[PDB]
């Protein structure tokens, strides 16, 4: 279905509940693996850079609140509360002043390389947002929105050692 | 939280038949870094302290009889007895030890059947 | 139009053009060579505590009544500041408080966001005293009373006293700014160091309470949101502590 | 007057890791989770706290370097991990929680880990 | 800040690939038997398919390779002693004579370049320039052959490149000897035009772009699920 | 390791009579700061879970009966019950938890005289 | 740098339906860098691979040569390596997965109905 | 004639004017722009992790065989050295090896420290393969043997062999020293970092082996002290990790 | 054993006997084959320079006494008591002023190049080690003590006709 792309905001009253999150590692993880950096990375046995985030707020003009984007380094554990992902890396976004957020993922690894078939999870990167506070609205306006999320590259990256995409199965011959 | 289902009733079976019970886990409970199984099969006499048949479902404890012999890999754990006592009456749980919180089982009562 | 800040380098936040009060008309600084009744150099941390901490966000409905918080508890649990505060014995540190409200056109309201410096609060048995569990929450905001509160280790409530047993119109001798959602949606306060001493204990010593009242009752009609959200965020500027080295 | 269960007994073998787990009724936000030793012959001894909240696991020195202590929080399992294990080691394994700083409020209900070479 | 020097174009699509293997004998038989024939295409082999249709024009030369390797016959009447065995490829341009059968007229044509090959020695090779009469090939055609609107649709008769035949040049009266060829291709000074994103569903057709609706990825447990996690342990605590 | 030693023997008297137990402790267990106790009277029934009598020496568990009542200040804790009952019986402990680690007592037996 | 040389010498198989003629063999060397497909038997797919370097030789001709470079993702190959494979401090000890140079695979191109040829 | 050495500013350390082998002719230092296969700058932590870190004393009495440390392990619980190596994945540092003996004018013997890079070792069992607890402890010095080792996953520990297979005296190839008490009471060795790669984790490869061996066995009278104590200490030189930080 | 490195100096009273004494052949001589040099000089068909000696003594600070380190020419016979030593080229060596003692073993032949395998036993030069004096020490001092002997190669050398090396038997290959 299309709702696969539209991260959805709830009104009501959220308390510190979490929106979304996810792990960054693209040509891997099932989120990424279908996009265009994913789809590029998979040929390439050997690759390494900078990964660009960018959020967009599909809502009524007349829509304000805020959210807390928080990233935690390969080694660390996902926030688990609203108060361990303040303590950590964070930015709090507010929908009212801003509409798109970005946020450039960094690339620290011990080596140079990174590899598409590599069992590295938990040492790869969280991602995740928060209710910092609710989505208040007029009468009139609706009470729910979306998130939109856009993923891309950043200036420096490399690949290395091309090898045969996994995402076509069949070696038959058409006809 | 993550906890685990025994299995519905208790053993409710005669004197000195092998008993086999299975443990449903509501989350994985293998760590694929090193090949664990975080999960116990417990026992509680009555009034006194409990303690565990087998630990890792895979390494029965020292001092424990032959007759147990833990099983299970990924969510799914087992547990047999080839010879079933009146003397070990107790409340089974099969205890998880992965991840916080440590969840206990759910019990299982040696009910009477003679 | 718009403006953005990025302190810490992992705190982004956004702005428009308003009007921003500087405390009693000075700036935060550091501790100079004139001022000091102790030996060892101050240690200066800067590089995680000047960053944005963004609180809860509080629901404005119609017949709320106010707030307050406690400075600097409220920043007990809030990342390296409250590892600073444990760590050390001494502190000295200013603030920027950002206040921000989302209403649509057809809201209405006004708010008066105060600083008042020691601003201590009575009991609501005369004779008893009240306890450190009544007076301020790690990070979460005290609300005011309508009516008389009959505890018996409880901070008086009643809004119109505002606590310090002076009138509530007469607040605004302290720094303070208006938020009327007819034309502003935003307030921001800059408050320096205030105390007779040059530096003592976090936990010891509430340096300021922030308090937020609404004079004009918030109103809408049935289709629209039934509360306001308001945020507040802190950015400690300038913060000092003690020396853990011998001489 | 809150439950508390744990995994359960299991009849063991020797050298064969036995872990003892616990459920939970509460949150884990400075509060503290431990054991203790029934034994008639050696009567009651710790063997491990550890503490939600506080990210501090601690072992006796009677096991220092033989059993390690694991848990996970969202889960609400805790484990006690043991090695080298023992037959004379078997005990009714009572989980003690605290939900203050030094208090010790509610008990287990019993596990028993006793084994046969 | 390191290189990219793998991920260009020329470095992208230089690599050759078994785009073709068949087998042809060499003495009586169905005399469609005795020959190999194969019309030079990219969309017939689907990990080149989805390599070539990332972008919308091409322009590159073709270096073609050919491995033959022969082998003895079971039967009766087996040839004792047999010199060599030699073969004929020949490369058909657009629109030139094309056999319909062994030991035709058409393999014998002046506008047909052809190769002898002896066995024992290295493998042939030839390489084919840009022979179209527009500026570039087209992996996606969007209309009709004739101008009615009507015809075959997704066809363009500007990217013909011709056909290849392989037959045994000597006449064999003791028993027979099968032999075996693969087709080796490669593209050469590349030139690419117009991105496009790659091929989600898979392949149907060779001729059309059909396909069956398939889902945009895979499958996960909650929006806020992170993959797996880890036990508690030392570090932990 | 700090520990506490109980009285020598079990109480060993008759149903009924005002039992009267003291705690020796082997240090201080007062924090001036605070003027707290950090010692407990516990209670086991056996075969069961344990449960104290009273905590910090000067509040008595809520649910308690009001015929235990704990005292002692400083190194020295004692207890006192107006009613000894025989359906008390269990082991009586007075542990510490003032600091690692928290050691238990030295255990109390109620036997039969009757 | 890796300087490999073959020589290949064949003979007639005893039996019966020898061959009485012929004409050459001709031998199929394959090089497979590390992280390339691997045949599991002969005349299998991985043999046409465009990726796996091959060198077809006929009987009676010099030796075939080739040559490979320093092909390691590291900057030296180690003879002595102390440690593991993964950071767990456990696992295979001694081995280090940065000098793998690949494999060699020979077989023959020739499919023969006569007789066998060794 | 004595010469003191403050490194940290925790530490404080005494020497004589003694000879000192610079490893392989090279002095460690920082990695340049030149060498690297990453991206992220390295962090450079020099505060705390150049501290001498004086392990415990060892007793050479005249039965004993000779000691092995593997190094960077030795130092896993060592104060912020330890942290560094917990926290990051990729590190990179070189050592500066101090071994100082106290034996009196009557005392008599003849020691060999020796700097192994890569020493791997073999096992009992020439069939098995030897496991993590029985090639090093954490900061335990662990003995070398007389006689044949028998185990099935422990390191043969025939001195005359070194653990390496090859000679114990020819192992004067590596970086060295010779201790004799009746000359000289102290060594020092420097050692760059020795890898074919420019980073690796601490966890996973121990860089080298440091192996106390004596060849002249200890003598002495009835009335003296029946053992010599060696003190060893490590100071790190250069130490270099991955950054944690986005580009 | 270790026992093999350790050269014993015993007390007591040895009027002039003898300490060690061996022939300089390395590469051939069982003393010499398995050191550095000497399974250096084994991969050679050809060798030749000259073999330099270090001798120190590993005994206590209080200990005197002096020895006499004899060396007789090719073509010669070894010195049988100390007076024939004498005579011949000595140098003594005080244990009480120096630790060590050096010695470089010069090359004269009537080629230019020996031979890991030639027969020329009792045409290779000797080395001996002579009692000149005995071991005095004061009370508290042990009464044995110890000589370690360091060989080595000096600034000339030259090797020929690289060969394989007898110390590995095996033809068989490794699994």
């Amino acid at each position: 279905s299309m709702e696969a792309y539209r991260i959805p905001v709830t009104g009501g009253d959220q308390l510190h509940t979490q929106v979304f999150g996810f792990q960054m590692q693209p040509g891997l993880n099932s989120v990424f693996k279908r996009t265009l950096l994913g789809e590029i990375l998979n040929y390439y046995a050997h690759w390494s850079g900078s990964v660009k985030l960018t959020f967009v707020f599909c809502g009524s003009a007349m829509a304000t609140g805020k959210f807390l984007l928080a990233y935690s380094p390969p080694g660390a554990s996902p926030p688990q509360n609203r108060k361990q992902a303040m303590l950590g890396t964070h930015v709090i976004w507010d929908v009212g002043l801003q509409s798109s957020c970005v946020l450039c993922i960094p690339w620290i690894s011990q080596t140079h390389y990174r590899l598409v078939q590599q069992d590295e999870y938990t040492s790869a990167g969280y991602v995740t947002c928060w209710y910092q506070t609710g989505l208040i609205v007029p009468p009139g306006a609706p009470p729910s929105c979306t998130i939109l999320c856009f993923a891309s590259a950043c200036n420096d990256f490399s690949v290395r050692n091309l090898r045969d995409t996994p995402f076509i199965e069949q070696t038959q011959l058409l006809q | 939280y993550i906890e685990a289902s025994q299995s519905p009733s208790s053993l409710a079976v005669s004197v000195g038949e092998k008993v086999t019970m299975s443990c449903k886990s509501s989350q994985s409970l293998l760590y694929s870094s090193n090949q664990k199984n975080y999960l116990a099969w417990f026992q509680q006499k009555p009034g006194q302290s409990p303690k565990l048949l087998i630990y890792w479902a895979s390494t029965r404890e020292s001092g424990v009889p032959d007759r147990f012999t833990g099983s299970g890999s990924g969510t799914d754990f087992t547990l047999t007895i080839s010879s079933v006592k009146a003397e070990d009456l107790a409340v089974y749980y099969c205890q998880q030890y992965y991840s916080y919180p440590y969840t206990f089982g759910g019990g299982t009562k040696l009910k009477i059947k003679r | 139009r718009v403006r953005s800040i990025t302190l810490g380098n992992s705190t982004i936040t956004t702005q428009e053009c308003a009007n921003v009060v500087v405390g009693y008309g000075v700036w935060p600084s550091y501790l100079q060579d004139n001022e000091a009744t102790a030996e060892d150099q101050p240690t200066q941390p800067d590089v995680a505590t000047c960053r944005f901490y963004t609180l809860d966000s509080i629901q404005w409905q119609k017949e709320s009544d106010g707030w307050w918080w406690k400075f600097p508890e409220a920043l007990k649990n809030m990342g390296l500041f409250g590892q600073n505060m444990e760590y050390h014995y001494l502190g000295r540190s200013g603030y920027t408080i950002h206040v921000q409200c989302n209403a649509s056109k057809f809201h209405q309201g006004c708010l008066l966001v105060v600083c008042v410096p020691e601003a201590e609060m009575g009991c609501s048995d005369v004779e008893r005293e009240v306890v450190a569990a009544s007076l301020s929450s790690e990070d979460t905001a005290k609300s005011f009373s309508r009516t008389e509160s009959n505890g018996q280790h409880t901070v008086q409530t009643v809004v119109y006293n505002a606590g310090m047993g002076v009138g509530v119109g007469n607040l605004t001798i302290f720094p303070h700014q208006w938020i009327n959602l007819r034309t502003n949606n935003s307030a921001t306060i800059v408050m320096p160091y205030i105390n007779s001493v040059p530096m003592d204990n976090m936990f010891r010593h509430y340096n300021f309470t922030l308090m937020i009242i609404p004079f004009a009752k918030l109103e809408y009609t049935e289709q629209a949101s039934n509360y306001v959200p308001i945020t507040v965020t802190v950015a400690p500027m300038c913060a000092e502590y003690n020396g853990l080295r011998l001489a | 007057e809150v439950q508390l269960q744990q995994s359960g007994p299991e009849l063991a073998r020797p050298w064969a890791s036995v872990k003892i787990s616990c459920q939970a009724f509460y949150t884990f936000s400075n509060y503290g989770m431990q054991w203790v030793k029934q034994s008639p012959g050696q009567g009651l001894e710790w063997i491990g706290p550890f503490y939600p909240g506080n990210a501090d696991t601690s072992y006796n020195q009677k096991f220092k370097g033989k059993a390690t202590l694991t848990a996970d929080k969202s889960s609400s399992t805790a484990y006690m991990q043991f090695s080298s294990l023992t037959s004379e080691d078997s005990a009714v394994y009572y989980c003690a929680r605290v939900v203050a700083t030094t208090d010790f409020d509610y008990w287990g209900q019993g596990t028993t880990v006793t084994v046969s070479s | 800040y390191h290189s990219r020097t793998e991920s260009s174009i020329e470095n992208f699509l230089c690599r050759a690939a078994c785009v073709y293997i068949a087998t042809y004998a060499s003495a009586g038989g169905t005399p469609t038997e005795r020959y190999a024939s194969w019309r030079i295409n990219t969309r017939q082999m689907v990990q080149l398919r989805r390599k070539f249709e990332l972008f919308t024009y091409l322009r590159f030369d073709m270096e073609i390779t050919f491995v033959i390797t022969s082998t003895q016959d079971p039967g009766t009447q087996l040839a004792q002693d047999m010199p060599v065995l030699t073969h004929q490829i020949m490369y058909i341009p657009p629109g030139g004579p094309v056999p319909n059968s062994a030991t035709d007229f058409a393999w014998q044509s002046s506008t047909n370049p052809s190769i002898f090959w002896t066995e024992g020695c290295a493998p042939a090779r030839m390489s084919v320039p840009f022979i179209s009469i527009g500026n570039a090939y087209s992996n996606f055609y969007d209309g009709w052959s004739h101008f009615t609107q009507e015809g075959v649709y997704g066809f363009n008769s500007l990217n013909n490149m011709g056909h290849i035949y392989v037959r045994h040049v000597n006449e064999q009266s003791l028993g027979v000897s099968t032999s075996t060829l693969r087709v080796y291709f490669k593209p050469k000074h590349v030139r690419a035009w117009v991105p496009r994103p790659p091929r989600l569903s898979p392949y149907v057709k060779s001729s059309n772009v059909n396909f069956k609706p398939t889902a945009v990825t895979t499958e996960r447990k909650d929006i806020n699920d992170v993959g797996t996690l880890r036990p508690v342990g030392y570090t932990n605590h």
